[PDB]
């Protein structure tokens, strides 16, 4: 029925996250031109994809349908753990792609001194380990509950959900830390970045089309349709007396899920070097 | 199997070196190759700093190797294929001496539409300007008599001339560029683009012009990696 | 007095046209027609030897066929092991732009040379354990394009001046200047006996040369452009020629003629190495198409495409033995085939 | 006055080339022939050895 | 063999007519860039002309454009330089030197002093 149709059309989003980061993952992984350092942010991402569309996703699938959560307490704070770290890292990951294309669009003449191998295993740690720390050090300790857990308990508790809640402290972090800091760097670094290609672009045909805008226009959207509805309605939860419905709230989640199915797509496909290496086999 | 376990580890050790090596070379280094012709000033380029020369110099701490070939013989078209994967191709042009100026474009010509060198942007270096303002103010040789095209041009609106620089010498010079720009913009295709530039044998911004014109083609080069142009 | 050497010049080539004419009784092509095709032969990369900072100009193979030594324009001079994939040594070159490099048969020395006008002598059996600059063979004013060993003492090299050397090693001289090529010389090969070797240039020609007396002996000619590659024939009395006109010429020391033509109308890129492969009947030419066809060479046409290289195959040598061939190429990287 | 000399040379050459005796065509493709037919099967990239032998495998 | 043999040239006064013409055997004429190159007596090499593999492509030098016009025969496989009006200047030895190789754009070494595929030449004299 209903249940069923929903059903299929997010396992249509688990399969799409899987399969595109597989890919990905493959990729970068077996042939050797694709091993720059800049591919290696891009297979970090992918395994942070993959392991959301394996781990979290497939599992709030039956949570978002259900709206009930029967696999106990200790399991429902680790799932949102990995939500939130694998959310973050995939963020974390989209802001250290853009730092690297900014390097290498802003200062050309010293991109290979900049973005090396020991600089990408440094982002890559970086994006895996702080949103760890910060979901395992938040939730467990219940930062995110802390203050409203009254609240919490009646709204949530009572009806066995595992949707997680944050507070208005909390909610300010989470959105801080999840949305605006990986964020507003990105979008500041694509916007220099289609200043710059529009000059060189316009600079070209004066010597002698605008591709800088199919692009950034996908590499930007994507990622704001998909998490904006989620982190603006989130953060503004706690300053507005949480009177949304659950349904839109899984959509909400769902949106961010479905970014890490775009993600792979955007960030590789997109790209005709990728796509020659992939139609070698 | 003992010597093979050996084998392996040397093998490891040298593959780090090579990483090493490949590191410490291609970051903040760029190589070029500096061609000319005799008469043309290619030696005297840049102001600061058997069979092949080596300039090294550093303008934002960014290393630049310029290889200037000077010891083959006339005939270019195979030891020329060797610089396919430098940066740019320092081609300087004596704009005073317009008889080889038609050979001159006629090299030019050869590299641009060279099936190696299609890909290598020329950085273009006009030099001998003073002398080509003194040979055009004098007037003694009319370029219209080595080319019956300069009659019919005039200076591009574009164009911005030094404040202590005759009419006619601006044309001159800008229809000289014009004439490179010409071979240039009609098989350019999008991976490769000409950088002219109007230097002496006094001018010390030929470093500055070369790093500038290097970040623009590398910087053209990302765009076009990551579709933005 | 000009006229008449030209009348006796163009009188000679024409009585070496008709001396040709009249030793051509048959075709190589309708005499080899009763031969069976040996059908579509399958070579797949069994080694990948990656490393390589930067193109791959040349290489060489050992005659032990484990040990090849190939030359990248980075600078460095790689003897790899390709049984095991594993870099015996990785000798830093002083200049470059190396467009040459050579294994001597005994397999004590490896010799390198390019843009720098220089042939330099590596030892790779030092009793301290390292690389060291042998020898700095000079006088060549011209890029060199292939040096080959005759021995740990004798190395012979084509220079891009139109002229080869035979060098003394020990002395560092040269023994004797090879004159009589117009357009530089892009390749050597050496004669199974070591006794006549042949050099194809940038003037359509090829030319057989002695190694002890010094002087040309048969100059070949039938090519359409400049010769970028030529090999011997496994018997030693025969040769084939690579050059940019995307054809394929095999000739005959005996004979002193062209005999066969190895181009089809599908290729457009020239050719710039050329190998047979241990009998004469595979003959394996780079082309700048970034893949190396195998051209029948008794019957004449194409019966194999060795594909896999994203750039121009520069490089392309088949072991002594015939197990296998290496085809280097400019995307910084040798694939051994078999 | 090189240019003589290099024709001289030239003809000289051409001469030392005439004069060298030439085999029939047709023999050279039967030598060519035979020496392949005799080492046919010594050539393992014309008839693929076996993986046991190949040492690339 | 390639070989490229020039027929034509002579003493003419200036304002003359002189149609040059370079027969080119032992390669595809069809398939290579073709150029004229003409070296003035105590002067290097000078590249004076040039046509395509088609005849669309025809460029020549300043000194003789509106002057000189070239034009090729594939299937007599020989090229002219139709030299009329010539002017004392004009005085040189004249070279048909194709291309180094065919289906190429470039011809990147053509006006060499030994160019390999370069013809023996006519000396034009004008007085
Ligand atoms: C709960 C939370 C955060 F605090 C930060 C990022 C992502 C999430 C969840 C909800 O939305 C999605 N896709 N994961």
């Amino acid at each position: 029925e209903v249940q069923a149709s929903l059903y299929s059309l997010m396992s249509l989003i688990i399969l799409a996250t899987l399969v595109g980061n597989l890919i990905v993952i493959i990729s970068i992984s077996h042939f050797k031109q694709l091993h720059t350092p800049t591919n290696w942010l891009l297979h970090s991402m992918a395994i942070v994809d993959f392991l959301l569309g394996c781990l979290i996703m497939p599992c709030s699938m039956v949570r978002t349908v259900e709206r009930c959560w029967y696999f106990g307490e200790i399991l429902c704070k680790v799932h949102t753990s990995t939500d939130i770290m694998l959310s973050s890292a995939s963020i974390f990951h989209l802001a250290f792609i853009s730092i690297d294309r900014y390097c290498a669009v802003c200062d050309p003449l010293r991109y290979k001194a900049k973005i090396n191998i020991s600089t990408i295993l440094v982002m890559i740690l970086v994006s895996w380990s702080l949103p760890a720390v910060y979901a395992f050090g938040m939730i467990f300790l219940e930062l995110n509950l802390k203050g409203v857990e009254e609240l919490y308990r009646s709204q949530v508790s009572d009806l066995g959900g595992c949707s997680p809640f944050f507070s208005k402290v909390s909610g300010v972090l989470a959105f801080m830390t999840s949305f605006y800091i990986p964020g507003s760097v990105m979008l500041f670094v694509y916007y220099r970045i289609y200043f710059i290609a529009k000059g060189q672009a316009r600079s070209i045909n004066r010597t002698n089309e605008t591709k800088a805008a199919k692009t950034l226009g996908i590499m930007v959207g994507v990622f704001l349709v998909c998490w904006c509805p989620f982190f603006l309605c989130t953060v503004l939860d706690p300053f507005l007396g949480y009177v949304i419905p659950p349904s839109l709230n899984d959509a909400l989640y769902w949106f961010g899920y479905l970014n890490s199915a775009l993600n792979p797509m955007v960030y590789a496909f997109f790209y005709p070097w990728f796509r020659r290496a992939l139609k070698m086999v | 199997s003992a010597e093979d376990k050996a084998a392996a580890e040397r093998s490891k050790m040298i593959d780090k070196n090579l990483r090493e090596d490949g590191e410490k070379a291609a970051a903040a280094t760029h190589r070029l190759l500096l061609l000319g012709a005799d008469n043309s000033g290619k030696s005297t380029i840049v102001k600061q700093m058997s069979g092949i020369f080596e300039t090294k110099f550093q303008v934002d701490k960014v290393n630049f190797h310029m290889f200037d070939v000077g010891a083959q013989r006339d005939e270019r078209r195979k030891w020329i294929q060797c610089f396919n994967d430098v940066t740019a191709i320092i081609f300087v042009v004596d704009s005073s001496d317009y008889n080889r100026l038609q050979e001159a474009l006629n090299d030019f010509k050869s590299i641009w539409n060279n099936r190696w060198l299609r890909t290598i942007s020329v950085i273009l270096f006009l030099n001998k300007q003073d002398l080509l303002a003194e040979k055009v103010l004098a007037g003694k040789s009319k370029i219209e008599d080595y080319f019956p095209e300069f009659a019919r041009y005039t200076t591009p609106e574009d164009a911005t001339p030094e404040p202590g620089e005759d009419p006619r010498v601006t044309r001159a010079k800008y229809f000289i560029r014009d004439e490179f720009l010409r071979i240039s913009t009609a098989s350019g295709d999008g991976r490769h683009y000409c950088y002219p530039h109007f230097t002496c044998s006094v001018d010390t911004e030929n470093a500055r012009r070369i790093f500038n014109d290097c970040r623009d083609i590398i910087q053209r080069m990302h765009l076009r990696q990551y579709e933005l142009l | 007095e000009l006229d008449q050497l030209r009348q006796e010049a163009e009188q000679l080539k024409n009585q070496i046209r008709d001396a040709r004419k009249a030793c051509a009784d048959a075709t190589l092509s309708q005499i080899t027609n009763n031969i069976d095709p040996v059908g579509r032969i399958q070579m797949r990369t069994r080694r990948t030897l990656r490393g390589h900072l930067a193109k791959i100009y040349a290489m060489h193979w050992g005659t032990d066929s484990r040990l090849l030594v190939s030359a990248s324009q980075d600078g460095k001079l790689i003897i790899w092991d390709s049984y095991t994939t594993n870099k015996v040594h990785a000798i830093p070159l002083r200049s470059s732009w190396v467009m040459t490099c050579a294994y001597a048969p005994s397999g004590n020395y490896v010799a390198c040379g390019g843009l720098d006008n220089i042939c330099s002598i590596y030892n790779l059996k030092t009793r301290e354990g390292n690389v060291r600059v042998s020898r700095e063979l000079a006088g060549h004013t011209g890029y060199l394009s292939c040096c080959r060993f005759l021995d740990d003492n004798q190395i012979v090299t084509s220079s891009g001046d139109t002229t080869c050397a035979l060098w003394d090693i020990e002395t560092g001289q040269q023994t004797t200047t090879f004159t009589g090529h117009t357009g530089d010389v892009m390749s050597l090969s050496l004669a199974p006996d070591t006794r006549l070797f042949v050099s194809g240039a940038c003037d359509a020609s090829a030319k057989l040369w002695d190694v002890r007396e010094g002087m040309c002996r048969q100059t070949f000619t039938g090519h359409e452009s400049d010769i970028n590659a030529i090999c011997f024939f496994p018997n030693g009395n025969a040769f084939a020629t690579g050059s940019d006109d995307a054809t394929c010429r095999l000739f005959d020391l005996r004979a002193d003629q062209e005999l066969m033509t190895y181009s089809h109308d599908n290729i457009i890129c020239g050719i710039t190495s050329v190998s047979f492969s241990k009998s004469g009947r595979l003959l394996l030419a780079g082309y700048d198409d970034f893949n190396c066809n195998v051209w029948d060479a008794l019957k004449a046409d194409r019966a194999g495409v060795l594909a896999g290289h994203d750039n121009r195959v520069s490089c392309l040598g088949v072991t002594d033995d015939g197990m296998a061939v290496a085809t280097g190429s400019w995307d910084s990287f040798l694939k051994i085939w078999n | 006055t090189a240019s003589i000399a290099q024709a001289r040379k030239l003809v000289e050459q051409l001469k030392m080339e005439a004069n060298i005796d030439r085999i029939k065509v047709s023999k050279a493709a039967a030598d060519l022939m035979a020496y392949c037919e005799a080492h046919a099967k010594e050539d393992p990239l014309l008839t693929p050895v076996p993986a046991s032998e190949n040492p690339f495998r | 063999q390639v070989q490229l043999q020039e027929s034509g040239g002579g003493l003419v006064q200036p304002g003359g007519s002189l149609r040059l013409s370079c027969a080119a055997s032992g390669f595809t004429f069809s398939n290579y860039k073709m150029n004229w190159v003409r070296q003035a007596p105590g002067k290097g090499l000078e590249w004076v002309s040039d046509i395509s593999q088609s005849g669309a492509s025809i460029s020549y030098t300043g000194s003789v454009k509106g002057r000189f016009t070239i034009s090729r025969d594939n299937a007599k496989n020989t090229l002219y330089l139709q030299m009329n009006s010539l002017k004392p200047e004009d005085t040189a030895v004249y070279y048909c030197a194709r291309c180094p190789a065919p289906f190429t754009r470039d011809c990147f070494d053509v006006t060499s002093t030994t160019y390999a595929y370069r013809g023996q030449g006519t000396q034009v004299t004008v007085s």
